[PDB]
RNA sequence: GACCCUGUUGAGCUUGACUCUAGUUUGACAUUGUGAAAAGACAUAGGAGGUGUAGAAUAGGUGGGAGCUUCGGCGCCAGUG
RNA sequence: CCUUUAGUCCCUCGAAAUUUGAGGCUAGAGGAGAAAAGUUACCACA
RNA sequence: AAGCAGAAUUCGGUAAGCGUUGGAUUGUUCACCCACUAAUAGGGAAAGCUGGGGACCGUCGUGAGACAGGUUA
């Protein structure tokens, strides 16, 4: 229970880590015009959700995670790990 | 019926959040403003705008039902059929408008899967059904088709 | 039975009919090859025999299967920009900013937009509530392009229950002139009135009349639009009740009412018009007893009207001949539309010019 | 990642925090730690770009 | 309303008066911009009525339903200053 | 798209012949060999198998190809190396029965059998690189030249083998 | 800017641009 | 959920076994039936979880002890009914487990 | 370049992919070489295949 | 707090007679002419025509019709309709 | 004046040909009067 | 009592005699991981500290609120 915990529920994000990327993007616009983003760990998928709503049209976002992720539109989801050269 | 559905498949915001948004503007809260309808209900459309008459009766998501176990008396079988509309709740005219599902309530159900042939040779797509249980005590809706 | 088994027989029966001259059986004729194609199409796609044989006679085998495949799959959602408020580029950009995937519906409309998906309800978006677009169907665009109304005319829309077409005439008329919007249903008329006020239309009169009373009521319209109520054989995807609830009785009363409606539209219009005396008849059905048979009836009992070029870019020519029925040769100007060919609803457009 | 790319990582503050920062220094051109307000003040987490 | 009427003014006035008005609308376009940009773009033309030139009131005329066509006469005006003046306005419009 | 793989081992293919129809051929980046989209009929279930082969040179779309031991010895069919006779061009051959094709998949290679061994059934196959191999007769193979052509620009000369050459 | 510069009364003398 | 999860995880996953053990189990226990049996257990585990979620929401709006008691009985009664449907799969799995416990230990590579 | 069609019998074949040819009259696709529909080497072995099939049948 | 009622208000539903007629509005007709240039429909006398699917094939349609024949092609019959 | 109910298959109109729809007839049901009136398990205030 | 060979267990019965832990709570959520241990069972006496998270009139208006206007347990 927290201020960001409640407000994230009303906004519809999966965790409050979504807002961490939101304020980071406000300070530094790396999630601007540039197209390709690689999310190496999205267990809930909040960072993928934040990207899915602020990138330029026709961008590419790919996220990997050891745990299964419920599908998010316009986001590529991976069940593979990160510490393996198969990944 | 299940097999037919299997092959075919192979082929907004809530009222409560709207109340929170509205009450934010009207900071002064009148005692007893919210009227949470604690009875099971059926609504239908995802998003709708209600008249000011009923814009104070809030129906929670958890109490909403969309299907019912409907029994056909002649063809002795029961199939889970979607609910189309609530026609009459014989306890309160307000409950009919609010879609409250109580015992003895007449609802209109989609009977297209059963395939009932009418006297004109057509296939029936909607018939009345009376709820024969207490959806508030038993977490489901049971009905018998009026055929 | 086994539904996937029916699909295999359907495909097997079609290829046999395509190459019956060399690939056949010992003594079974192609008459019962087609008849076998009737049962398994009925059992698989859930049609009754009367409509299925009717549809099978309309098309040849491999096109027919594409038609039955198209009827099960839904159609894309398309919106019509209100020219009275904005134009397409901002409304596309405005909805893109809100998370709606948009492309132009095609090169044939400067007003329609096609939506893949969205993160917000399309019917509750702020520019929707402002009157910047209306959810319509691509087939509904066509009748008003055939009947292009200019400014400062009087128009008659004989069935405007949803309201998409009446608003389109108002946009093309630039909110000038008079539009008679008519619905025989009070319940559906309330939605039309709401659509009119939401979309900012000021030059309309909503009347609740039976469309066959109109020459008696007012008469003299420059342009009259007629979407006759029909079986709905081209809107099967939205209304599955058509597949089984259309028999010989229905297909006899419906063309009779449509024939009576068309004559009323002809008498309603003004032949001596300074801008035009055009009548457009449209239908969301594919059957010939409701298209090109009502058109032939109008031309045979009113020799003071003539079919003209419809003007739409895409479409298929109308049928001149059918099961022993010979039509007027001018019917080739009328156009047809099919879901499998163009990803639009089954539709039919006809356009008349009054000369006396 | 392309020349001129941006790399952001959550790093717990510890005695290895400075050793990892030296890596981005020799591998990138601009470095900074942010700790946006959403991160709990009790938490030792930090975000390095 | 004044922008459209002023281009009409510039058409039929002496060379220096036309130049003065042309310079004035250069500032008007520069300071406001998008408020008058749709007048020079035919796709952004409003379709909610017809333009009324001889209206009794400023709002009575529907000026966003018309398009500034006068550039096709002022581009061939006899005064080089006017021609350069017209080119000045479009240069500001293209930079909007 | 999908890897080019043969049908799974089964009684029907190993003892009879199965009819299949091809629908189209699709080119994919990373190789010049054109994949062939094929639809088969399941002998046990009323379902169609979606599998992809490699389009050989000369074939088209719309054959009633035969898949089995006693299939027609034509281009577009497959056949166990036992049935096909000597000197025949074979493509996309199996090292063992069950690997769904391993040898000779690049755009234009082929394998010609140079002798069959009946007792303890083995078939001898020549590799495109000029090597000699022996594979079990029960393996399958695609008959014909795999499409792609362009076999006029292959330089075959070695510094050492030239010294070996007479 | 330009509007003010052309608004001053000494812009409209009548000097012909052949006699500069 | 704990008891269902223990059953699913304790039995060997045929995909990860050595080929000799994978084939031997197929002959012994009809691998197709083995997958069907485990699927019903997984299906029943998910169904019970959704039943629990549904009735917890209902209880939070209940207005008296009688209504709370009826909802609890309905939630428990439906969970009991689903387990009774698992009768045939559970008998099959117990026989396999007893057979597996007695199987000889063969080292595939030795 | 433009090549002849076996089925439609007319000069209506064009290249679509690296080794894919297509004729739009009968909507038939050819599977051939990079630049030629039929390689001379491909013709020789098919002739050899036909000859051995005659020998086997005889 | 909830329950019942009253008064004012809002949202909604229903009633608010019949016969002529002002106003308003649709169609046809009348003043009312002369020319000229076009367009349509009526008058003959001609010419040329029919491709939804299947059918080898471009079947206006209607009636007889199993034999006709520039004497070798047709017909019928079998299809497909 | 329209709409429903049952009837003779009694007349007219329209449609298709090997049948319908709408009117018409028999007698039940709906629609003092532009001043206002009635009514609601609804809303707001008292 | 159970394919319970041994070891380890599982289900049930009598039993309250005897015990039922140390940390995290510093990333995400249905708040629950790290271990140690023989085990880390659930409740009643329903209780106090500590952190988290008022109601009447009056006036001016009401398609709606405003008042450092008055009084008071
Ligand atoms: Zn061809």
């Amino acid at each position: 229970l927290d201020k960001w915990y409640k407000l994230a529920k009303e906004k519809g994000y999966r965790a409050r880590a979504a807002f961490k990327l939101i304020q980071l993007n406000k300070k530094y616009g790396f999630l601007e015009k540039a197209k390709v983003v690689l999310d190496l760990c999205a267990a809930p998928g909040s960072w993928c959700q934040v990207c899915a709503e602020t990138m330029p049209k026709d961008s590419l976002i790919i996220g990997v995670d050891l745990a299964p992720i419920k599908p998010i539109p316009k986001v590529i989801t991976f069940q593979s790990d990160i510490t393996t050269e198969k990944c | 019926i299940k097999n037919k559905r299997a092959e075919k498949a192979a082929r907004g915001i809530s009222e409560e959040e709207m109340f929170k948004v509205v009450k934010t503007g009207k900071k002064t809260h009148k005692k007893g403003w919210k009227r949470i309808v604690t009875k099971p209900t059926f609504v239908g459309p995802d998003f709708t705008r209600r008249p000011v008459k009923y814009e104070r009766f809030i129906r929670p998501m958890g109490l909403r039902y969309k299907k019912a176990n409907v029994t056909h008396p002649t063809l002795n079988v029961t199939v889970q059929l979607p609910i189309l509309s609530v026609k009459k709740n014989p306890s309160n005219p307000l409950y009919t408008q609010l879609g409250v599902l109580t015992k003895g309530t007449i609802i209109e159900v989609n009977v297209s899967d059963l395939g009932i042939v009418t006297a004109s040779g057509k296939i029936a797509w909607g018939r009345y059904a009376q709820i024969t249980n207490n959806p508030e005590n038993d977490g489901c809706v049971n009905a018998v088709l009026l055929v | 039975p086994d539904l996937q088994m029916l699909r295999t027989r359907i495909t097997d029966t079609i290829r046999v009919l395509e190459d019956f001259q060399n690939l056949a059986e010992e003594g079974r004729s192609r008459a019962e090859y087609t008849n076998q194609l009737l049962k398994d199409i009925c059992a698989y796609y859930g049609y009754n025999e009367y409509l299925a044989e009717k549809l099978l006679n309309l098309f040849p085998p491999r096109e027919a299967f594409a038609f039955f495949e198209a009827n099960e799959t839904p159609r894309p959602v398309v919106i019509r920009t209100n020219t009275l408020r904005t134009h397409r580029r901002d409304l596309a950009q405005a909805l893109i900013n809100r998370g709606v995937t948009l492309e132009p519906v095609g090169k044939w409309s400067k007003v329609g937009l096609q939506v893949f998906d969205s993160k917000v309800p399309l019917g509750a978006t702020p520019e929707y509530l402002a009157g910047h677009y209306i959810l319509q169907a691509a087939s509904s665009f066509l009748p008003v392009m055939a009947l292009c109304p200019q400014e400062n005319e009087r128009c008659l829309d004989m069935a405007a229950a949803p309201g998409g077409k009446t608003t389109h005439m108002a946009a093309l008329m630039k909110n000038t002139g008079v539009i008679f919007a008519n619905d025989p249903s009070k319940s559906r008329a309330k939605g039309l009135i709401g659509n009119i006020h939401r979309l900012g239309v000021r030059n309309t009169i909503v009347c609740n009349y039976d469309a066959r009373e109109f020459p008696r009521v007012i008469g003299g319209f420059d342009r009259v639009l007629l979407d006759a109520p029909c079986s709905g054989t081209g809107v099967i995807c939205k209304d599955p009740s058509v597949k089984t609830n259309r028999d010989a009785k229905d297909f006899m009363q419906l063309p009779h009412t449509q024939k009576q409606l068309l004559l009323a539209a002809i008498d309603s219009c003004n032949h001596a018009s300074k801008t035009g005396g055009y009548i457009v008849y449209s239908t969301c059905s594919v059957c010939v007893e409701e298209n090109e048979e009502v058109v032939n009836y109008a031309l045979s009992r009113r020799p003071n009207v003539k079919l003209v070029e419809t003007g739409l870019p895409f479409g298929k020519e109308g049928f001149t001949s059918y099961m022993g029925k010979t039509f007027h040769p001018s019917l080739k100007l009328t156009r047809r539309f099919y879901p499998h060919l163009y990803n639009v609803d089954g539709f039919f457009v006809a356009k008349f010019k009054k000369i006396g | 990642l392309i020349e001129g790319g941006t790399f952001v990582t959550k790093v717990f503050r510890s005695k290895d925090y400075n050793k990892l920062l030296w890596v981005c220094n020799q591998l990138f051109t601009k470095v900074e730690a942010t700790k946006p307000p959403s991160s709990r003040n009790v938490s030792a987490e930090i975000f390095v770009v | 309303a004044f922008c459209k009427q002023l281009m009409t003014l510039a058409l039929q006035v002496p060379e220096k008066s036309s130049q003065a008005i042309l310079g004035l609308l250069q500032d008007v376009v520069h300071t406001h911009g998008r408020k008058v940009a749709a007048l020079w773009n035919t796709e952004e033309r409003k379709g909610d009525g017809t333009y009324k030139p001889l209206s009794e009131t400023v709002e009575g005329s529907n000026p966003f339903t018309t398009t500034i066509w006068e550039g096709e006469l002022l581009r061939k005006h006899y005064c080089p200053k006017v021609r350069e003046g017209l080119k000045a306005m479009e240069k500001e419009l293209r930079s909007i | 798209k999908a890897p080019a793989k043969f049908r799974p081992l089964d009684y029907a293919e190993r003892h009879g012949y199965i009819r299949g129809i091809v629908k189209e051929i699709i080119h994919d980046p990373g190789r010049g060999a054109p994949l062939a989209r094929v639809v088969f009929r399941s002998p046990y279930k009323y379902k169609q198998i979606t599998e992809t082969f490699i389009a050989n040179e000369g074939m088209y779309t719309g054959q009633f190809i035969y898949a089995g031991k006693n299939a027609a010895l034509t281009v577009g069919n497959i056949l166990p190396l036992s049935s096909v006779p000597e000197g025949t061009v074979v493509s996309n051959v199996e090292e063992k029965p069950g690997d769904r094709g391993a040898l000779g998949r690049t755009s234009g290679n082929y394998v010609t059998v140079v002798g069959h061994n009946p007792d303890e059934g083995k078939t001898r196959i020549k590799l495109p690189s000029g090597a000699k191999k022996v594979v079990p007769s029960s393996s399958r193979g695609m008959i014909g030249i795999v499409a792609g052509g362009g076999r006029t620009d292959k330089p075959l000369l070695k510094a050492s083998r030239a010294k070996h050459k007479f | 800017n330009k509007a003010a510069e052309m608004s001053v009364d000494d812009f409209f003398k009548g000097g012909f641009e052949i006699l500069s | 959920s704990e008891k269902f999860g223990a059953i699913i995880s304790s039995f060997p996953v045929l995909s990860d076994q050595h080929p000799f053990h994978r084939d031997l189990m197929n002959i012994l226990y009809d691998a197709d039936h083995f997958k069907v049996a485990l699927g019903q257990i997984s299906t029943a585990k998910n169904l019970i979880e959704t039943i629990s979620r549904d009735y917890v929401r209902l209880l939070k709006y209940a207005q008296s002890l009688y209504q709370c008691k009826q909802l609890k009985r309905a939630a428990l009664g439906r969970m009991a009914t689903l387990i009774k449907r698992l009768k045939d799969p559970l008998i099959y799995l117990d026989q396999v487990r007893q057979h597996l416990a007695r199987l000889p230990d063969i080292n595939p590579t030795t | 370049a433009r090549y002849t069609c076996t089925f439609c019998g007319k000069n209506s074949v064009r290249r679509t992919a690296v080794g894919i040819w297509s004729c739009k009259s009968c909507k038939k696709t050819m599977a051939g070489g990079a630049y030629t529909v039929s390689t001379p080497a491909a013709a020789a072995m098919r002739s050899t295949l036909r000859r051995l099939r005659e020998i086997t049948e005889a």
